[PDB]
C-alpha cells in the first residue's frame, strides 16, 4: 500500500491520532512550517520518504479548527456542537499533553519544538541512525 | 564542569550529560537520581594531593571534612547518565602510568573497589575468593545471625 | 522460500514519455524495442547466481502473477548491470508503486511458502546418520547430506522430486496429525518427547512415555494435557 | 590465547574474516572467539588435572565421585573461565561498551566477561561483578523454573490418575476404555527389568 | 512446463496402483511399478492440451474376491470442481452397476459438491482426495506402522476374546489421511501392527468414528 | 540513482504532488491546494535502496573526535594533514548488516577529515 | 529368522535393550553355584538345550489363553525376549562358552 504512517496516542482520546494533524490543531497552518520543527536538515532525503506517507494521511485538513474537531470527536468526553470539541480538544492540547514544556497563555511553539523532537527521535530509530533505549537501565529511573 | 567543582550556583547534585555522537546535552536536577562520589583526573594525575592527606589526617582540629574536600574540586557526585559519557580508572597506580598504552584520556578514578558492595556485602571477608551465589547466601544470612 | 526483495538491489520509478526515449542511457533497450510511467528495478549478481536465476523465469513468474497487464523487458545475463524495465498495458500511478509492493512482498520466485532458512550439514550422531546392511551384515553409518528447515510444511516438502519421503521428521505434532496420522503422531510424539529427556543423558523407561503417549492420542484426536 | 584473540579482532577491523557459511559475520567472529577462549579453559583445566598429586583431597573426592567434578578444580585452581548471560557474553549495557572502565567497542576477553584469575587467586573486580551478573542468571532460573515444573507435574496427573492395570492385565482408565492391552506393551513391571546387549544383532 | 505435470501425473498415478492394491482390488504388478517411460510413451508426453490429457486416462477396477464391485477413480480437468461437474460422474455410475470411486481433485472441491457427496453416500459409497495430497504414498513412511482393515467375523472374536465392548476400544476419527486411504466407513474396526522396543511386535486396534 | 527530494509549494508552503502532463506527456508537480505547478528536472520520483549499501561516512560528525571514552592510534596518519592521532570507532548502527570496519576520525581540530580502511 | 526380525525391529543396529532377568549374571551364578572349571569337557547333552528352551518358552505367559488370538499375542508379547533367550541358551554357545552341567 503506502507503508509506515506515524500516529499519536495522547491521553483523555480514545482512539490514536495522525501527527500532522497534531500539528494542525495545535496552530500551524502550512506543511513546510510543520516539517521544520521534525527534520532540522532539509538535505537528508532519507528523513524525507519516510515522513511523507503520514503527510499524504492528512491533505485534506489544512486549517485549525477542523483538525480540532478532528480531536474532539475521539475525544472521552464528545461534544455534541462543533464549539464543544474544540473547547474539549484545546483544553486537552493546552494542559493534558506536555506539561513539563509548559502550560500558560502561549507556549504552543515549545510543545511543537517538542513534539516535532519526539517525532525527529522516532524517525531515527526506525532508520537505525540511533538505537533503541534500554528500560532496564537505572540512568533511566529514579 | 567548572562551576560544578566549585559550587558557585550548580549544587553537587546536577548531572549534566554532553552526548556527542548526537549532538543533544543534557541536564537534571530532579530528586530520585542516583549517584555516588569519584576522584577528578586532570592530564594523568588526581586532584588528590599529599596536602589534601595531610588536611585531612588531622581531622577534628582542622575539620577539613568531606565537604571541604567537595568544594575544593577534588570529587565529583556522578550519577548514571554522567557515568556513560565518562572514562574511569579502577587504581591510579595501576592505570595511569606509562606502559603498553591502553587509553591515557582517564577523567576520573574510584576511591575504592570495595565501594561497590553493600552493606550486609561489606561484611564477607575475601568476597572475591568465593562464588557468586555464596555471597549472596551470605548477604541474605547477615540479616538472620544473632547479636 | 525467496521473494523479489531478496535478489533485487534498489527500485525506481521514472515517468518516460516515450518507450524509445530512453531517460536512463541502456542500449539494450534500443535493440531490444502502452503507457509512460514506468518502474525499472536493478537485482544483484550474487543472490542471482547463488539460487541459479535467470530473468526469463523471473519475467515468467510477473506474467503469470498479474496476467498481461503488464510486461517486463530484460537485459541480457551479459552485462554487469541487472536492469528489468515495467510498463502497465492498455489510479494512475499510485497503483504502480502499489503494485511494486504487492510485488516485493511475494512471488515466491523460488522455494515454497513458510520455510524462510535451510541449512545444510553432514550429521555426525549415528541415528541421523543412514544406515544400512552390507553383504557381511555390517551396519556401515552412511554420512550423507541432511538439510533442516526454520518453517515446515511437510506436505509440499514430501511431494518433491529426489527428497526421501519415508525419513523426514517434521517436529511439529499437529502437523503429522494433519498429514500422517494418528498412529505416526504416537510415535513421534514418542520421539520428540524422548528428546527432550535424553538430552541431558538421564534415562525414562519406555513404559512411562508410551503411556502417556497412548492416552493423550487414544481418542483418535489430539488430547492435549490442559 | 589472549594475543590469539587480539589478531582475530585485527583480522575482523581489517576486513581480513570470511564469514562461516551459514553465519553472519558478528556470529562467525563470536564463534572465532569462544572456540580460542574455550580451549584455553580446557587446556588449562588439563594442565591443572596433571599437576595434581596422589595426596590431593579435590581429586580424594572427585574420583570417587562424592562432591565436586573435574571442573571446579580447575575453577578453584587455574582459571574461573568465561561468565556468560544467555549464552552470549557480557552484553554492553552502557553506550556500546561494558563498565565505565572499558574503552568503547572493545571486543577483548577481559571486556567482556573472561577471568583469567582463579579463585585461589581472587578476582579483580570487573571480573567480580561480572561473576555476579553471571550466577545471577542461574540464582534467577532456579526460582522460576519451580512455578512452570509443578504446574505441569499436577496438570500430567490429572489426566492420568486414574489409569490403572486391571485383572484382565490390561490397561484401562475410569470409564473403562482400553489404553493398553498389556502394559508398557509386555505386561512386564519397571522395576525388575534392566540392561542386556542382543548378542545376535551385528 | 509439461515435464512436471507429466512426472506429476506419472506419480499419482502410481499412488492410486498402490491404493488399489492395498485397498484389496485386483491390479498388476505391471501397472504397479511401471517407470515413468511407460506413462511417458503409453500417454503421450503432452498434458498441455495434447494428448494425456485428463478422463480417458482414468482407472476402473475390481475387486479380488469377486469381480463384481467395481472402483472407479475419475482426474477431473477442473481446478475447483462443482456440482454440475460430479453430477455427470454420479451419471456414469448408475449408468453403470458399479458403486463408489474416487475423485483426485486438483485445486480445493467446492463445499456444496461436498455436501452432495454427503448426500448420495448411503447409495453411493464415494469419496475424493486431492492433487498435493497424493503425491506420497504415506503408507511407506517410517512413522506410520501396518494397518490392516479387520473383517466384521473378525471383529466379533475380538470382541468376545477380550470381553468388552465397541465402545471401549482405542479409536480412530474418519477423516485422518490413512483410514481415508483405505476407505473405511465408521463402525469398522484396524489393526494397527507396529514395532515395539521393549517386547518385539505389538498389535492394537482401533475403532472408526 | 541518487535520493529524490521533496519539494515545496512556493505559494501555500505544502508538497507538490507528481501528475503527468497527457497533452505534452511532461511529469509536472501540482500543489493539492493551489493551482501553481512546475515542471520536473529529475524525472525520477520514488526511489528505495533495498540492498542499502551505506556510506557511514555521510553521518560521522568530526566533534567525535572530543570524546574521552574512544580509543585512537598514531598507526594511522591523516589523509589531509598527517596528524598522527586518529580515534576509532564502528558503525555504531543498528541495521549495519554485517559491519566491523572501523571508521577512523581526525583528531588536532579544524581537521575532521574522515575515512576507512 | 530372528536375526532378521532384529534387524527390522531395531534399525541403526544398537543391542542395548531393557530386558526382565540378567541371563548372562543369572549363567555365571551358575557356573559358581556349581564349581563348573570350564577347562574340561561339558556333560550337557546339546538336545536338552534346545528341548529346554523349548519348554521354557511354553512355561513363559503373558497372553493366557489357547485361541489363536490369544497366541499371537503371547507370541508378540514375549517376542524379544524370546529371541535373547534363543540367542543367549544356544548349544554351541553353552557347549563352548558356558560349558554348564
Ligand atoms: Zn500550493
Ligand atoms: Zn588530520
Amino acid at each position: 500500500a503506502i507503508g509506515q504512517r506515524i500516529v499519536a496516542t495522547l491521553p483523555y482520546i480514545k482512539q490514536e491520532v495522525p501527527i500532522i494533524i497534531v500539528f494542525r490543531a495545535l496552530g500551524f497552518v502550512s506543511d513546510r512550517d510543520i516539517l521544520e520543527h521534525i527534520i532540522y536538515d532539509f538535505e537528508d532525503p532519507e528523513m524525507m520518504e519516510m515522513v511523507k506517507p503520514s503527510l499524504d494521511e492528512a491533505f485534506v485538513i489544512q486549517e485549525q479548527n477542523v483538525a480540532l474537531n478532528f480531536i474532539g470527536s475521539r475525544g472521552a468526553k464528545p461534544g455534541v456542537t462543533k464549539e464543544k470539541r474544540i473547547k474539549y480538544a484545546k483544553e486537552v492540547l493546552q494542559k493534558e499533553m506536555l506539561p513539563h514544556v509548559g502550560v500558560s497563555d502561549f507556549c504552543e511553539t515549545k510543545k511543537a519544538y517538542f513534539l516535532g523532537y519526539m517525532v525527529h527521535r522516532l524517525l531515527l530509530a526506525a532508520l537505525g541512525r540511533r538505537e533503541l533505549d534500554d528500560r532496564d537501565h537505572y540512568g533511566n529511573k529514579r | 564542569r567548572k562551576l560544578r567543582r566549585q559550587m558557585d550556583i550548580i549544587v553537587s547534585e546536577v548531572s549534566m550529560i554532553r552526548d556527542i555522537r548526537e549532538r543533544e546535552i543534557r541536564i537534571y536536577t530532579d530528586a530520585g537520581r542516583i549517584c555516588r562520589p569519584l576522584l577528578i583526573v586532570e592530564k594523568q594525575k588526581l586532584l588528590l594531593k599529599k596536602r589534601h592527606i595531610d588536611q585531612l589526617k588531622e581531622r577534628e582540629y582542622n575539620n577539613y571534612s568531606w565537604q571541604d574536600l567537595v568544594a575544593s574540586g577534588v570529587v565529583e557526585y556522578i550519577d548514571t547518565l554522567e557515568e556513560e559519557t565518562v572514562m574511569l580508572a579502577m587504581t591510579p597506580d595501576d592505570l595511569q602510568e606509562k606502559e603498553v598504552a591502553y587509553c591515557s584520556t582517564y577523567t576520573h578514578c574510584e576511591i575504592h573497589p570495595s565501594m561497590i558492595l553493600g552493606v550486609c556485602a561489606s561484611i564477607i571477608p575475601f568476597p572475591d575468593h568465593n562464588q557468586s551465589p555464596r555471597n549472596t547466601y551470605q548477604s541474605a544470612m547477615g540479616k538472620q545471625a544473632m547479636g | 522460500h525467496t521473494t523479489l526483495r531478496k535478489v533485487t538491489a534498489n527500485t525506481a520509478i521514472y515517468y518516460d514519455p516515450n518507450p524509445q526515449s530512453t531517460v536512463v542511457a541502456e542500449d539494450q533497450e534500443w535493440v531490444n524495442v502502452i503507457s509512460p510511467w514506468l518502474l525499472r528495478v536493478e537485482l544483484d549478481r550474487k543472490h542471482m547466481t547463488d539460487r541459479k536465476l535467470t530473468m526469463e523465469q523471473i519475467a515468467e513468474k510477473i506474467n503469470a502473477g498479474f496476467g498481461d497487464d503488464l510486461n517486463c523487458i530484460f537485459n541480457d545475463d551479459n552485462a554487469e548491470k541487472l536492469v528489468l524495465r515495467i510498463r502497465i498495458m492498455n489510479d494512475d500511478d499510485v497503483f504502480l508503486r502499489c503494485i511494486e509492493s504487492n510485488m516485493l512482498t511475494d512471488m515466491t520466485l523460488q522455494g515454497i511458502e513458510q520455510i524462510s532458512k535451510v541449512y545444510m550439514h553432514l550429521p555426525q550422531t549415528d541415528n541421523k546418520k543412514k544406515i544400512i546392511i552390507t553383504e557381511d551384515g555390517e551396519f556401515k553409518a552412511l554420512q550423507e547430506w541432511i538439510l533442516e528447515t526454520d518453517g515446515v510444511s511437510l506436505m509440499r516438502v514430501l511431494s518433491e522430486k529426489d527428497v526421501d519421503p519415508v525419513r523426514t521428521t517434521s517436529n511439529d505434532i499437529v502437523e503429522i496429525f494433519t498429514v500422517l496420522g494418528i498412529e505416526a503422531v504416537r510415535k513421534a510424539l514418542e520421539r520428540e518427547l524422548y528428546h527432550v529427556i535424553s538430552f541431558d543423558g538421564s534415562y525414562v523407561n519406555y513404559r512411562h512415555l508410551a503411556l502417556l503417549c497412548d492416552t493423550m492420542t487414544c481418542r483418535g484426536h489430539l488430547m492435549a494435557i490442559t | 590465547a589472549k594475543q590469539d584473540v587480539i589478531e582475530v579482532i585485527e583480522k575482523a577491523h581489517n576486513n581480513e574474516l570470511e564469514p562461516t557459511p551459514g553465519n553472519t559475520l558478528r556470529q562467525t567472529f563470536e564463534n572465532q572467539v569462544n572456540r580460542i577462549l574455550n580451549d584455553a579453559r580446557d587446556k588449562t583445566g588439563s594442565s591443572a588435572q596433571k599437576s595434581l598429586s596422589e595426596y590431593n583431597n579435590f581429586k580424594s573426592m572427585v574420583v570417587s565421585g562424592a562432591k565436586g567434578s573435574k571442573i571446579n578444580i580447575s575453577q578453584v585452581i587455574a582459571v574461573v573461565g568465561q561468565q556468560n548471560v544467555e549464552g552470549k557474553r557480557i552484553p554492553f549495557g552502557f553506550k556500546h561498551r561494558t563498565l565505565p572502565h572499558f574503552i568503547k567497542d572493545d571486543y577483548g576477553p577481559e571486556s567482556r566477561g573472561f577471568v583469567e584469575n582463579s579463585y585461589l587467586a581472587g578476582l579483580t573486580p570487573t571480573e567480580f561483578f561480572f561473576h555476579a551478573m553471571g550466577g545471577r542468571e542461574g540464582l534467577i532460573d532456579t526460582a522460576v523454573k519451580t512455578a512452570e515444573t509443578g504446574y505441569i507435574q499436577r496438570r500430567l496427573i490429572k489426566s492420568m490418575e486414574s489409569v490403572m492395570v486391571k485383572y484382565d492385565a490390561t490397561v484401562r482408565n475410569s470409564i473403562n476404555q482400553v489404553v493398553q492391552l498389556r502394559y508398557g506393551e509386555d505386561g512386564l513391571a519397571g522395576e525388575s527389568v534392566e540392561f542386556q546387549n542382543l548378542a545376535t544383532l551385528k | 512446463d509439461d515435464e512436471e505435470e507429466t512426472y506429476r501425473l506419472w506419480k499419482i498415478r502410481k499412488t492410486i496402483m498402490q491404493l488399489c492394491h492395498d485397498r484389496g482390488y485386483l491390479v498388476t504388478q505391471d501397472e504397479l511399478d511401471q517407470t515413468l517411460e511407460e506413462f511417458k510413451a503409453q500417454f503421450g508426453d503432452k498434458p498441455s492440451e495434447g494428448r494425456p490429457r485428463r478422463t480417458d486416462l482414468t482407472v476402473l477396477v475390481a475387486h479380488n474376491d469377486d469381480p463384481t464391485d467395481q472402483m472407479f477413480v475419475f482426474f477431473p480437468e477442473e481446478p475447483k470442481v462443482g456440482i454440475k461437474t460430479i453430477k455427470v460422474y454420479c451419471q456414469r455410475m448408475q449408468e453403470e452397476n458399479i458403486t463408489r470411486a474416487l475423485i483426485v481433485v486438483q485445486q480445493g472441491m467446492t463445499p456444496s459438491a461436498k455436501q452432495s457427496l454427503v448426500d448420495m453416500a448411503p447409495k453411493y459409497i464415494l469419496e475424493q482426495f486431492l492433487q498435493q495430497e497424493l503425491l506420497i504414498n504415506i503408507t511407506e513412511h517410517e512413522l506410520v506402522p501396518e494397518h490392516v482393515v479387520m473383517t466384521k467375523e473378525e471383529v466379533t472374536e475380538l470382541l468376545a476374546r477380550y470381553k468388552l465392548r465397541e465402545n471401549q476400544l482405542p479409536r480412530i476419527q474418519a477423516g485422518d489421511p490413512v483410514a481415508r486411504y483405505f476407505g473405511i466407513k465408521r463402525g469398522q474396526v484396524v489393526k494397527i501392527i507396529r514395532p515395539s522396543e521393549t517386547a518385539g511386535r505389538y498389535i492394537t486396534y482401533r475403532l472408526v468414528q | 540513482p541518487g535520493f529524490v527530494g521533496i519539494r515545496f509549494c512556493q505559494e501555500c508552503n505544502n508538497m507538490l504532488y507528481p501528475k503527468e502532463d497527457k497533452e505534452n506527456r511532461i511529469l509536472l508537480y501540482a500543489c493539492r491546494n493551489c493551482d501553481y505547478q512546475q515542471e520536473a528536472d529529475n524525472s525520477c520520483i520514488y526511489v528505495n535502496k533495498i540492498t542499502h549499501e551505506v556510506d557511514e561516512l555521510t553521518q560521522i560528525i568530526a566533534d567525535v573526535s572530543q570524546d574521552p571514552t574512544l580509543p585512537r592510534t598514531e598507526d594511522h596518519p591523516c589523509q589531509k594533514c598527517g596528524h598522527k592521532e586518529a580515534v576509532f570507532f564502528q558503525s555504531h548502527s543498528a541495521r549495519a548488516e554485517d559491519a566491523m570496519r572501523l571508521y577512523y576520525v581526525c583528531t588536532a581540530p579544524h581537521c575532521g577529515h574522515r575515512w576507512t580502511e | 529368522e530372528d536375526r532378521e526380525v532384529l534387524r527390522v525391529i531395531f534399525p541403526t543396529g544398537d543391542s542395548k535393550v531393557v530386558l526382565p532377568c540378567n541371563l548372562l549374571r543369572m549363567i555365571w551364578n551358575a557356573q559358581k553355584i556349581f564349581h563348573i572349571n570350564p577347562r574340561l569337557p561339558s556333560d550337557l547333552h546339546p538336545i536338552k538345550v534346545v528341548e529346554g528352551v523349548k519348554e521354557l518358552s511354553k512355561k513363559l505367559v503373558i497372553v493366557n489363553g489357547d485361541d489363536p488370538l490369544s497366541r499371537q499375542a503371547q507370541e508378540n508379547a514375549t517376542l524379544l525376549f524370546n529371541i535373547h533367550l534363543r540367542s543367549t541358551l544356544c548349544s554351541r554357545r553353552m557347549a563352548e562358552e558356558f560349558r554348564l552341567s
